């Protein structure tokens, strides 16, 4: 058993919830939760958090950018800066964003805004990983 | 001379198996790490080692195909 | 060190554009809660 | 800016930013985030800190209440951190700056 | 000649087992390494290692089958 | 002495066939243990890892025709 | 030809050990870097690398059978 | 004597060729595992990997003319 | 021949400390890997590096053993 | 026996650049996986591999050394 | 015979330098990939360096020490 804590600053979803396993889309690829899992601190990447749920199916959602723990005992928790449901995202805006972005690229050369601008690639081209 | 150097020349070729034999617990140790950071068990990972297996002892039956080719 | 890391960005400059990339990309049914979220309220001062 | 008024004539030197406007508009992470900006870009490497703020319990009560802020980076790494592994000099430099953000953010709401 | 051979080449196919001792230490490695990912040790992880050490003696067991067949 | 040291000189050569064997392990091991880590599997590192087994094979096309070269 | 190959046969049959040497510096590294991960360490994990240093010295005492065969 | 050690000799010149086959793999793969990590594919990472496949088929070529200079 | 294949047999023993010299470098690598990861270097993790270079010395002078025998 | 074992014996000698091949894809590919963690390029990992690729080959120069002086 | 043999057997314990320029790749590696983890760059890491290539050049400089001596 280990407790689950999952929620955004708008939204609430899990608390000290029932789960087995989380999987995090860390900076560090996408890291593998289990019930008595070392302690280890990781910040997020815009991707996929599936949550193994106690009773065979499993709820998957999308992450913008946050931060997950797990600690010296067993419990869990995620949070994230806007997370949103699978039902929610339209898979026709996120290429014209993703094509805007990947114009403005080539066309700033300041060192701060490239980094603003390919954060945003990064962001939008994990909308399509899912969709 | 011509039926000695063909058994003890088929035993230098079962050498080669040594590679097929330490690789296949490279591509099985690499798939337990694998799915350690989890979760596609059944397909995509374990798919993955099954093409790699195969591509690991495939230098370990060409390898006893001339030792074979050296003893019949 | 990643590549907003040496530009110039910390990570909640890198969380910021993040999460406003989810927003636009949202359809207008939802579209409500992004008025309620992003805000930018607050005032700078500096003497 | 009740702040800037209320306590400033005492500290009126000790001053390192001020905000307005809060209260208008009720509070966003994106308000959070400002404040979690400001403090960074700001050539003060603080050693601690504590955040105090109203939390709320009911409609007439209420209570003062502080939260001390371990977010030095170079106070990240304490012998209670030994227990913990896989981690990053520079990931807690990522992870300290959003934990900054969570608890501005709940303060603020 | 016809007993010298084949009692010096029944020897170079023993050095086909050092293939499957390694490799019999990086699968049985690799999931000390996993299990301490934690937490599905018995079933799917640690059963799995049986599956690895098996495809690794394997060839260890093709290999201490022709070191027999020159020596008897 | 000239059709006999053919023999177990062509033998010694298919032992090296177990750098390409364990090379092959090594690649698509890592491969396993890259998509794991996720999702650029098509394109970029599968496509990658056909760069990575050719270049392991290289040895494997160069020590298999030596092999070839002292028997006909 | 019986009293010298018997001499050519226990030494190549010592590199057979060159694996369980080696796979022993693999699972306990791997329960050295294990570890380290933390905390299952008087349990579970250090339990397991005593069931890995065996397992690569099974094929570490069944090649050493085969050099002490052909010695006496 | 003179015509038939040259063909053993060139034979066991040929397993020094095994370094480079698992080098090439071992080297490719944690390239593999580098851009797993992201994102600097065809810029520092893969660039090196050239600076690493080069180092290790060097002692291959070194090898391969110790092969040929006991053939021609 | 009998005074001869002694020394063409302590030599090819000596092969077996080829797991012994790569037995060390791997689990003093995932000591140096682990103590990395931090903290106890004094004892717990080091301490057990001991413990895995005796367990990996072992196969080395088991097989120098070997070697010394068909010499002296 | 005198010109004709020293022919197979600068063969055998050829065989310790397996270490000298193999240890290179082990240095310059953790110089390739730790550069993908950044961002140390010069003047640190890659100013280490120069280090690192310094007392890799320097097993094989004594290889090449060795096999030089069963020939010249 | 009794000149041929030291020949052979001078190359065959040459060969057990595959393991010691190999475990010096390994100990070199997990430092250059033990300090992209940072920061006791000096002391600690690389300072267990040279003493984890201390005793893996320990087996390098006893085996070619078996192979100097069946040459002087």
């Amino acid at each position: 058993q280990m407790s689950f804590t999952f929620a955004s600053p708008t939204q609430v979803f899990f608390n000290s919830a029932n789960v087995r396993q989380v999987d995090v889309p860390t900076q560090t690829g996408a890291f593998g939760i289990l019930a008595a899992h070392v302690p280890t601190l990781q910040v997020l990447r815009p991707g996929l958090v599936v949550v193994h749920a106690e009773d065979g199916t499993t709820s998957k959602y999308f992450v913008s950018s946050g931060s997950v723990t797990v600690n010296a005992d067993s419990s869990v928790q995620l949070l994230a800066e806007e997370a949103v449901t699978l039902d929610m995202l339209d898979l026709g805006a996120a290429k014209a964003n993703l094509e805007k972005a990947q114009s403005e690229l080539l066309g700033a050369a300041d060192e701060a805004t490239r980094a603003e601008i390919q954060i945003r690639i990064e962001a939008n081209e994990a909308l399509v990983k899912a969709l | 001379i011509d039926t000695a150097a063909k058994f003890i020349g088929a035993g230098a070729a079962t050498v080669g198996v040594a590679g097929s034999g330490a690789g296949i617990g490279t591509v099985f140790g690499s798939l337990i790490i694998g799915y350690a950071r989890n979760p596609s068990l059944k397909q995509q990972l374990f798919s993955y080692a099954i093409l790699g297996f195969a591509l690991s002892e495939a230098m370990g039956l060409f390898c006893l195909m001339v030792a074979f080719l050296i003893l019949f | 060190v990643a590549y907003w890391r040496q530009a110039g960005l910390s990570y909640i400059r890198y969380s910021q554009i993040c999460a406003k990339a989810v927003r636009d990309a949202l359809k207008t049914e939802f579209k409500a809660n992004a008025m309620k979220t992003s805000g930018s309220t607050i005032k700078i001062v500096k003497v | 800016d009740k702040i800037r008024s209320i306590l400033h004539r005492t500290h009126s030197d000790q001053f390192l930013v001020t905000f307005k406007e809060v209260g208008r508009r009720p509070p966003t992470f994106g308000d959070a985030s400002v404040i979690a900006l400001e403090l960074l870009n700001s050539g003060y490497e603080f050693d601690e800190g504590s955040i105090i703020f109203n939390r709320f319990r009911s409609v007439i009560s209420y209570k003062t209440e502080e939260k001390p802020i371990f977010s030095l980076d170079t106070i990240s790494s304490a012998e209670s951190m030994s227990i913990y592994d896989d981690i990053d000099a520079d990931v807690l430099r990522n992870y300290q700056e959003y934990s900054l953000a969570n608890i501005i953010y709940y303060s603020l709401k």
